[PDB]
DNA sequence: CCTGCATCAGAGCCCGAAA
RNA sequence: GGGGGGGG
């Protein structure tokens, strides 16, 4: 029966929860709190997890449905798409790699492609310790020093070229 | 080379089957509680395509350096997202069904 | 109106013509600079800032122009286009 | 100032109240005011009465009762509740195999109470149901269009309780009856009732081809019970006919007092027209074990009656407002109310079926569910429950008296759009919607009442031979249609009939009569007309189709800060603001103890001392501000029904939805050009046309997956400037200028899966700050938008009183508030229908002004009078000019009012001022008033051979007056003309309509802009926008907005790489939505390619979908 | 034959015109049977698809015309002429 | 230029019209009341009277104007194209003379009076009838209007 | 629209269309005749 | 099926649809390996046919399929192409765009026939990228990203900022629409003329033919991007280069109201 | 052969549209 | 089995 469909048990346990508030309501002659509901619950039951229960039991609503007018309305043209990039954020994707490798090389591009290699321009090549014993060039332990060291000439390089902070947001 | 014409014409089984990515066996949409798709449901990422871009549904491969690597854990191309607005899947019917336009 | 339309419909056989070149040399100055331009520093289209004269930067303004001089030639198959492309880049660079 | 009244005709009786539509027919629906044994059988007590008892054991209905509201009105409109009262009823439960009885008092939910102005309030928006005029049930026999000599009866019965019943008499001669599309020869149901051909030729023989072709044989072949099952096989094939169930379809469709239901109304009508008496409002019974006859054969016996020219037989008019009703707010609730409470009776014989049958009660029989979601949803979803118009008192006054004729049950996609002639007094010609809805949507006449039946009736004297009584009787459409109803001016000397010929009416045909001939005459003018037409000065000298405009936009004026009354008024504009409870008023004779600006007490005679607290700045649906002020001083005595405060858009207790200006009404350089409107900068400068208005922003903290959101004061990478006026907790103080861009209410949330990337994660590496793990999600102003923050409610899970929809925990509000001064590009209107943006404002010095060097404040252009032919704004302006310098506003009613001669005298009077001060303190005529009185004269305007003082009066009493223009100081070479105009400020300002968009929202599927301002919309370049840029041939521009500009995602990302890079933008790719249409016809198994020259396929996906 | 625009319109040899027009489903049935395909010889095919209309500044007439300045043509000309 | 209500001038013709044509229709109703001619017959006449005595007043109202007041604002506005035709003028100066019942037959008895000189509410209810279907028939037809276009656009296109 | 012969090119059906439509609106057999025909 | 702002959840029809045809096709299949009597089998073998015949084009045979406690059709591959509001004519034949913006109309006498007057907030906007640019030119901001920066908060915009847009639209036109677009010039190119104020300046002469009052008339703007774009604005579709009518070939552009009375 | 006669798909644009 | 409060 429901579009996001969930266990046959926990949808015995909503149904419970409706015939308990039906029953609230049809003696407090108001709608109940969750708290009112949860000690009619019985032990285990806190209004906390009332109310966790029936965002659970919450159905989805049509794309399709009418904004009222039912004319020329519907609720799915009111939703932006955050998926993908708009065009200013495709930009300044782009705007950023751009200048982010017109950086690396501008002190020198090995020290920039140990580091280069340390992150991942495209990749993401972030572990820690071990498979840099392998081929960047040297050993192991200098790796990381020559990290703080293309980092800081990378810092001082940028007190200069400060057009990076604008990226802060 | 440039589009220059655009034809239409009725699709086999066969070919419907062509297109298809995954055929989809349950009704399932999304999990209710990780909110993401069910798995040979109707948003299914082993069908349709990645959610996130160049990056698997576990997480084992997470991006570019793979591309069209089809991660053994949970069975999800590392392509862009965009696939799945591209991705037919298909439903193989026990029985034949008439396609309406053609009868009424 | 543009100053001088009559004249640059009198160029051409077909309207849409007319507005095909100007478009097209339009990008062909904003590709190079404008450095491959007819006309001489008192013909430049100028624009009025706050500090003073300067170019007019609207391209489709100077062709239009351009175009009124008569030292623009239009036409069809007049040259490889591909082989245009690198000849004005190499006379006149980016 | 003096105020003079024109008029020489006595009104009998005020108007009604005028919101009593809505007050009388919801307090006759509930009867919570009545102790239940004394309710009539009407309303909820009909709903109980009619769906109770429920049988198998049987439950039973005793009583209900109505509590009070749990919560004040204000009280809901704050916290977005819906203000309304918990329904109880008590019922026995009866067993009828044992006898048991258990008896108690089950809750069935709230049901929403109105309130004193006649609105709901519905989860906090105040909201209006508006009366639905139909058909009135009962018979009726029209023309068959198709065979002109005879004619179709029908009988309808109220909406949803019944079908509708044809009964053409077809080209074979039998009377054939046509129900549920289904056509069967109509003898057959006679025999059913239990006639035989005797009494159907004895009762009906006169008509010899007609009456025999009823009969047939085969049918009477047959006792009662054996064609009851004859027919039921007619009309549900496949269904055995069993005689158990052949009764029940029947009777449930025909003779059951549940299922079907005439009229009240209905029934009177059936009894009068085929001169019967009905016993109850079914067409039939079941009685003694066989069906009775009570329609059918009188039905059937007028028809054949008038088939042959048999005298008091006549066609009916379906449009005639005594055959057209109108269902009030109480009825189309107690609709709604009757249908919960029938589904709620499903759910008690289910119950009464499983589940031990003795160990049951009332309590645990019903469920409430059904009629509380039936109640819920005519009033948050029925498309008569409109959200209330209450952008002036009148917005509100006119919507509660609006009378629709769409809905569940009226017209939708001539006849009925139609002025008939009894809506003379009932319902307004003039007020109706321009454009499709024509004639649909119109409004309650002033003087008239609906009645218990629903007819719309109107008052009227009676005249007894010649002399006029003071009784009235409200009258309507059916019995107005008898009497001879002379016109409310005819003249009278005392109660006598003065003149020996009078303009009457008879049947609405306009007749010329004696006074001998006379039985009715009309109470007023103002019966004709709605209240918003009744608003209109000189209505007799404007068009219509322009007193049409001058109605609607009344509805529209906003109220301004320094709003006053108009100098010329019709005499309603008192009662308007009275029964529209935006001023405050008196109860009883007493002595004003305190005012203030928030309060104000009184004593009263009765030693009680009443505190009444006063409404300020409160934001309406339309965010123009209610705001009560105190027009009182302390201590000053008071009678009852004097006036304390004064609401928005009162003066003085009268109806202020403008501004008394001085105009000029002549062309000026072109900004007069097509309806512009020219104003002086004097109007801004004194704060003329100012209105305030406040606009209502929420946002919530919700809990989410990913970990809460907090409204917070810490906002990751936001300088202290960006977050001054932000108090502790990080929502704006109250009193600071907020402007677009600027923060109302801080929040976070927790940034998904999209994990700083790693671009962005070495990007922060650098700076040695570590990326937080909330994002900023503040509430902003929104663009164009701003004001004073004057108001937050903080609204959190876990404080005392709260508690919100699952999920959230937090919700803030902030109210922003502003002064807003007329603009270029806002909208000024009179009530003529002369309507105008603002499209220039002078400086003082440039506005056309008078010799004694006082400025005009607006500017008019004649051209939008002549073809317009709204005169009403000439005579308001020549007798706003008197008024200016005698200092006098009037009371012309409409119709009988003021009358050329009679404002020339006045016009005189004010030329003495005028000039005569001139003459006094040293001046004489003016060198330039010389110039123009040269060319005046050469106009015919005034006579040739008089003093330049007697010249310019002959001006001035044409209403005309020597103007220099500002710029020049030469005279305008004319007599303009010159004087004071009423001018409202309507509701379209420019600051609410100015938008624009470069790139933003885009639609899920489509990829293409969204739409509407508040969304950051791009505007719709729709199919006759393309056909323009098709035929202009502007190729490239058409596919920039078929690509780059829209849905091109490649291309209008690359488009804006190239703008702000400063190169030409690259030629574009393929439209998305045409990616989504390839998919969707793939998905109806339709095979579409792109191919090239060679016919080969063309990969519009550029390989993304093969495998 | 005379048939009037409704008609007229909806029996086009491009399906996308007369799809797009009225009678979608009964246009789309009947091209989808004869494999039908569309030239994109008039507007609305183009529209569609987004290209560039075969009217205008989209006319082939005009479309390929060619711009030189004199001092280019001629600097172009001279070591093309030779060998 | 300006408008006031002085500028609608009624012309003197204008009584002497009204009076030819109440005598005219009493020789009308005789010839009907007596039985000569028929009640079809005589709503024809009486239509045609008023009609003519229409366009008699018109013409009496533009020539007051052109040989008495030829600059007159209703006049030029009129004349030059600017505003107004003569039947809208006609009903500030003249009468607003025959409307129309909602069946579109029109009413034997005209509106007499100009919008100078304000109409009787019997008048303004008996001209509303024509007004409202007027309304109502342009809101159908910019539907109409709007689809045959979009037919033409269709057919034409390519 | 130019006073002059037509540039090859000019999209005439749907100007024509456009020409005809326009008027549309002010037409009291009136615009049914049109349709009509 | 998406997460609006609520944590709500809303979703197309065409997955209730889907659904319907999942849950008959999987039932089938196991009906037939249980070896159910022929009634039963031939009752969800029709039911399987409707399933696919609402999910194709639902409501063409037979009642249309609702949403529980709705009386709403679904709406179904067919509905979704069709009509008024479908594919074709929704998003084909016509779309919402970018670089556009509405306001209310205002005559502008002194403006010269080829011109308009355009709010200088909205042409911020309309020319946003352009006026990046020229910002970083110039050197108002460091870079294009700071630039917008800059014009998010209206408290942080400075004077000069108006002054580099008057440099950017030099010479380039806007499109000014009033809908109904009766017929070609519906659309028609002006070079703009920034004004303070939120009010669009028409020109008295293109009212007729925009049918444009001042009785709260709006009107659209649209911005040509390309040199292509402008080039035909500024030639085929200027104001000035069409006065006479394509219909009549009479003058549109022609003397009305004020203009003929006061010659 | 032809006509009733049934079944279907049409019914203006853009913006606020107050869910 | 096809449709509506406001602005132009
Ligand atoms: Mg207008
Ligand atoms: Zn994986």
């Amino acid at each position: 029966a429901r579009t996001i469909r969930i266990p046959v048990h926990m949808v015995e346990t909503i149904n419970k929860l409706s015939r308990t508030a039906r029953q609230l309501q049809q003696e407090l002659g108001r709608e109940p709190t969750y708290e009112e509901i949860a000690e009619a619950m019985g032990p285990g039951w806190d209004a906390k997890r009332v109310e966790e229960t029936l965002k659970i039991a919450q159905e989805p609503v049509s794309l399709e449905t009418p904004i009222g007018d039912e004319k020329d309305s519907f609720y799915g043209d009111f939703i932006p798409d955050e998926h993908l990039p708009s065009p200013v954020d495709a930009a300044t994707q782009s705007l950023l790699s751009e200048e982010l490798e017109k950086a690396l090389s501008k002190l020198s591009e090995r020290e920039a492609m140990v580091l280069k290699l340390r992150k991942g321009l495209i990749d993401g090549r972030e572990h820690t310790l071990e498979e840099v014993g392998a081929f960047f060039g040297v050993t192991r332990e200098r790796i990381r020093q020559i990290e703080n060291k293309a980092l800081r000439k990378l810092k001082y390089h940028e007190s200069r070229t400060r057009k990076l902070r604008d990226f802060l947001d | 080379k440039e589009v220059r014409k655009v034809r239409i014409a009725l699709a086999s089984p066969e070919k419907i089957r062509s297109w298809s990515y995954g055929e989809v066996e349950k009704p399932e949409t999304i999990n209710y509680r990780t909110l993401k798709p069910e798995r040979d449901g109707l948003f299914d990422e082993r069908i349709f395509g990645p959610i996130k871009d160049y990056e698997c549904a576990c997480g084992k491969y997470k991006r570019q350096r793979f591309e069209g690597k089809v991660c053994e854990r949970c069975g999800v191309e590392v392509t862009k997202s965009i696939v799945r607005r591209y991705r037919m899947g298909h439903i193989e019917l026990a029985t034949p069904a008439a396609h309406i336009w053609f009868v009424k | 109106a543009e100053p001088g339309i009559d004249k640059l419909f009198g160029m051409v056989d077909s309207k849409y013509r007319l507005t095909v070149v100007v478009a097209k040399r339009a990008q062909q100055l904003l590709r190079h600079g404008f450095k491959n331009t007819v006309l001489e520093p008192e013909e430049r289209p100028k624009m009025q800032t706050l500090e003073g004269l300067f170019d007019d930067p609207n391209a489709v303004t100077w062709a239009m122009k351009e175009l009124l001089t008569g030292r623009l030639v239009f036409g069809e198959n007049l040259v490889p286009e591909d082989r245009l492309q690198k000849e004005m880049e190499r006379l006149y660079p980016v | 100032m003096e105020i003079k009244r024109f008029g020489r005709i006595r009104e009998v009786i005020p108007l009604p109240p005028l919101t009593e539509i809505q007050v009388e027919s919801y307090r006759r629906a509930l009867q919570a005011d009545v102790p239940p044994e004394k309710r009539e059988n009407v309303g909820i007590q009909a709903a109980f009465r009619e769906t109770f008892p429920i049988e198998e054991l049987v439950l039973d209905f005793l009583e209900y009762r109505l509590g009070e509201p749990p919560f004040p009105q204000d009280e809901c409109r704050e916290k977005d509740l819906t203000y309304q009262a918990p329904l109880y009823a008590r019922l026995q439960l009866i067993h009828k195999d044992t006898g048991l009885i258990k008896e108690d008092e089950v809750f069935l939910g709230h049901i929403p109470l109105m309130t004193e102005d006649g609105s709901f309030i519905i989860n906090g928006a105040d909201r209006v149901i508006v009366s639905q005029i139909h058909r009135s049930p009962g018979v009726y026999f029209t023309p068959d269009p198709a065979r002109p000599g005879r004619y179709i009866a029908s009988i309808i019965p109220l909406p949803k309780r019944g079908p509708w019943i044809d009964l053409e008499v077809e080209p074979n001669g039998v009377v054939s009856m046509k129900v549920n599309k289904r056509k069967f020869p109509l003898v057959l149901l006679l025999r059913v009732l239990g006639y035989d051909q005797e009494t159907l030729a004895r009762e009906l023989g006169a008509y010899g081809e007609l009456v025999q072709g009823l009969m047939d044989e085969s049918v009477f072949a047959m006792r009662p019970e054996e064609a009851l099952i004859r027919l039921f096989t007619l009309l549900r094939p496949g269904d055995p006919p069993k005689r158990d169930k052949a009764v029940a379809y029947v009777y449930g469709l025909i003779a059951d007092p549940r299922r079907y239901d005439l009229g009240e109304a209905g029934r009177y009508k059936a009894e009068e027209k085929l001169g019967i008496r009905l016993s109850g409002r079914t067409l039939a019974r079941f009685e003694d074990g066989e069906f009775k006859d009570e329609v059918f054969l009188p039905t059937l016996r007028y028809l054949f009656a008038l088939t042959a020219g048999v005298p008091g037989h006549e066609v009916d008019d379906i449009d005639h407002l005594g055959n057209r009703r109108i269902r009030t707010v109480g009825e189309l609730m107690t609709d709604q109310f009757r249908v919960g409470l029938a589904r709620l009776a499903r759910g008690v014989r289910e119950r009464m079926l499983m589940g031990s049958e003795d160990s049951l009660t009332p309590a645990k029989l019903v469920n409430s569910r059904p009629l509380e979601a039936a109640i819920r949803e005519f009033f948050s979803r029925s498309q008569l429950s409109q959200f209330k118009d209450e952008t002036n008192p009148l917005s509100s006054l006119r919507h509660k008296r609006r009378i629709s004729a769409l809905g569940p049950g009226g017209l939708t996609r001539f006849d009925v759009r139609d002025v008939h002639r009894t809506h003379y007094g009932r319902i307004c010609p003039v007020e109706t919607p321009e454009g499709a809805n024509i004639g649909l949507i119109t409004s309650l006449a002033a003087y008239a009442r609906v009645d218990e039946l629903g007819f719309i009736r109107t008052p009227y004297r009676r005249v007894v031979g010649g002399v006029v009584t003071d009784e009235v009787v409200y009258m309507t459409a059916t019995e107005e249609d008898r009497y001879t109803i002379a016109q409310a001016n005819t003249p009278l000397e005392g109660n006598r009939i003065a003149a020996e010929r009078v303009v009457a009416r008879r049947k609405g045909e306009p007749v010329i009569v004696s006074p001998e001939e006379v039985e009715f005459m009309d109470v007023s003018p103002k019966q004709v007309f709605s209240v918003n037409t009744n608003l209109i000065p000189f209505l007799e000298h404007d068009d219509a189709n322009r007193a049409l405009m001058g109605s609607n936009m009344q509805t529209q004026a906003v109220p301004l800060i320094r709003a006053q009354a108009p100098v010329v008024m019709t005499g309603l504009e008192e009662r308007v603001v009275r029964d529209s409870l935006a001023a405050l008023y008196a109860e009883e004779d007493g002595e004003v103890a305190k005012v203030d600006g928030n309060r104000i007490v009184v004593r009263y005679e009765d030693g009680r001392l009443v505190e009444y607290p006063l409404r300020r700045f409160y934001r309406s649906n339309q965010g123009t501000a209610l705001d009560q002020r105190p027009r009182v001083v302390v201590g000053q005595r008071v009678r009852k029904g004097d006036l304390l405060a004064d609401g928005p858009a009162s003066e003085n207790g009268f109806l202020a939805l403008g501004q008394n200006v001085l105009v000029a009404i002549m062309p000026f350089d072109g900004y007069n050009f097509e309806d512009a409107i020219v104003i002086s900068e004097e109007l801004l400068k004194r704060d003329f046309y100012t209105s305030i208005h406040i606009e209502r922003y929420e946002i919530e903290a919700r809990d989410t997956k990913l970990g809460p959101e907090r409204i917070t004061r810490d906002i990751p990478h936001l300088s202290e400037a960006a977050l001054r006026d932000l108090d502790e907790e990080g929502v704006v103080r109250i009193g600071a200028e907020v402007k677009p861009g600027d923060i109302l209410v801080g929040r976070t949330s927790f940034k998904g899966e999209s994990e700083p990337t790693p671009e962005e994660r070495l990007l922060r590496s650098i700076f040695g700050e570590k990326a937080r793990d909330v994002k900023d999600t503040s509430l902003r102003v929104p663009p164009g938008e701003g004001g004073i923050v004057v108001r937050t409610v903080r609204l959190r899970r876990g404080d005392p009183g709260v508690e919100l929809k699952p999920g959230v925990r937090e919700v803030v509000r902030v109210y922003v508030a502003q002064k807003r001064k007329l603009q270029v590009g806002d909208k000024l209107a009179n009530r003529h229908g002369n309507k105008g943006v603002v499209a220039k404002i002078l400086p003082v010095e440039d506005m056309p002004h008078l010799p004694d060097g006082t400025p005009v404040d607006v500017i008019l252009n004649p051209l939008g009078v002549p073809s317009r032919m709204n005169l009403g704004q000439i005579l308001e302006t020549h007798l706003g000019l008197a008024g200016y310098f005698l200092g006098q506003r009037y009371i012309s009613p409409i119709f009988d009012g003021a009358k050329e001669p009679e404002i020339k005298e006045l016009l005189a009077q004010a030329f003495e001022v005028y000039f005569g001060k001139r003459k006094g303190e040293g001046f004489g005529v003016d060198k330039r008033e010389v110039e123009v009185l040269r060319r005046a004269e050469k106009l015919g305007l005034v006579t040739p051979g008089k003093t330049p003082e007697e010249q310019l009066k002959e001006l001035f009493l044409q209403g005309k007056v020597v103007l220099y223009d500002g710029r020049t100081g030469e005279p305008i070479e004319g007599p303009i003309v010159v004087g004071q105009m009423f001018i409202m400020k309507l509701y379209h300002m420019v600051e609410d309509k100015m938008h624009a968009r470069s790139t933003g929202p885009y639609s899920l599927i489509t990829q293409q802009p969204l739409g509407g301002k508040a969304q950051f919309g791009g505007q719709r370049f729709g199919e006759m926008e393309v056909w323009a840029l098709e035929a202009y041939g502007a190729a490239h521009t058409l596919q920039e907005m078929l690509t780059l500009k829209s849905d091109d995602i490649e291309g209008r990302n690359a488009a804006y790489e190239a703008i702000i890079k400063g190169e030409d933008v690259p030629e574009p790719s393929v439209p998305e939505s045409f990616r989504v249409l390839v998919k969707e016809l793939q998905a109806l198994a339709l095979d579409v390619q792109t191919l090239d020259e060679k016919d080969n396929p063309v990969d519009i996906f550029e390989g993304l979908a093969s495998k | 034959l005379l048939m009037g625009v409704t008609k007229s319109a909806l029996s086009t040899k491009s399906w996308l015109s007369a799809a797009s027009f009225q009678n979608t489903t009964h246009v789309l049935t009947e091209a989808a049977i004869a494999g039908k395909k569309d030239e994109l010889i008039g507007l609305k095919e183009n529209v569609i698809l987004g290209r560039l209309i075969p009217a205008g500044t989209g006319s082939d007439f005009v479309r390929f015309t060619q711009v030189v300045d004199q001092k280019t043509l001629k600097a172009i000309e001279e070591a093309r002429k030779e060998a | 230029i300006t408008i006031g209500i002085d500028d609608a001038v009624i012309p003197e013709e204008k009584k002497q019209y009204l009076e030819e044509a109440d005598r005219k229709l009493l020789q009308i109703e005789q010839a009907y009341e007596m039985g000569f001619l028929t009640d079809r017959e005589r709503y024809d006449q009486i239509l045609q009277l008023w009609t003519e005595t229409t366009e008699k007043v018109t013409q009496a109202v533009f020539k007051n104007f052109e040989e008495n007041y030829p600059f007159n604002p209703l006049y030029v506005m009129a004349q030059s194209g600017a505003r107004g035709n003569p039947q809208q003028i006609r009903q500030l100066c003249g009468l607003r003379g025959l409307m129309q019942k909602p069946s579109g037959e029109t009413f034997e008895v005209p509106v007499r009076s100009s919008f100078r000189e304000g109409l009787t509410v019997l008048e303004y209810f008996i001209s509303s009838h024509g007004a409202r279907k007027g309304g109502a028939d342009t809101a159908l037809r910019t539907a109409d209007s709007g689809y045959l276009t979009r037919k033409l656009v269709d057919v034409t296109h390519e | 629209s130019m006073a002059r012969p037509v540039s090859i090119g000019e999209a005439v059906g749907i100007v024509a269309a456009q020409s005809i439509g326009e008027p549309g609106t002010q037409l009291t057999q009136g615009l049914p005749r049109v349709i009509e025909l | 099926m998406v997460q609006v702002d609520g944590g709500r959840f809303a979703t197309s029809d065409l997955n209730d649809l889907y659904r319907r045809l999942i849950n008959r096709n999987n039932r089938l299949k196991k009906l037939l390996a249980q070896g159910a009597p022929e009634i039963i089998i031939r009752n969800e073998k029709r039911m399987l046919q409707e399933a696919v015949d609402a999910l194709l084009d639902n409501g063409r045979r037979g009642a249309p399929v609702t949403n529980p406690g709705s009386d709403r059709p679904l709406r179904s591959l067919t509905d979704i192409l069709s009509g008024k509001q479908g594919r074709f004519r929704q998003n084909l034949l016509g779309k919402r765009v970018d670089y556009s913006g509405r306001s209310v109309i205002v005559v502008g006498p002194q403006l010269k026939l080829h011109q308009c007057g355009l709010p200088k907030r909205m042409a911020l906007e309309l020319f946003k990228p352009f006026l990046l640019k020229k910002m970083e030119e110039k050197g108002i901001a460091p870079n294009v990203k700071a630039a917008r920066r800059m014009l998010e908060r209206q408290r942080d915009i400075k004077d000069e900022v108006w002054d580099a847009l008057e440099e950017v639209i030099h010479g380039k036109v806007v499109l000014l629409n009033r809908a109904p677009t009766l017929h070609r010039l519906g659309i028609q190119a002006f070079q703009p003329v920034l004004v303070e104020g939120q009010s669009i300046q028409l020109h008295p002469l293109v009212c007729e033919a925009f049918n444009a009052d001042f009785d709260g008339d709006q009107m659209a703007v649209h911005v040509p991007l390309s040199s292509f774009a402008q080039a035909e604005a500024r030639i085929q579709m200027l104001s000035a280069h069409n006065l006479l009518s394509p219909a009549s070939g009479e003058p549109l552009a022609k003397p009305s109201r004020d203009i003929i009375l006061g010659l």
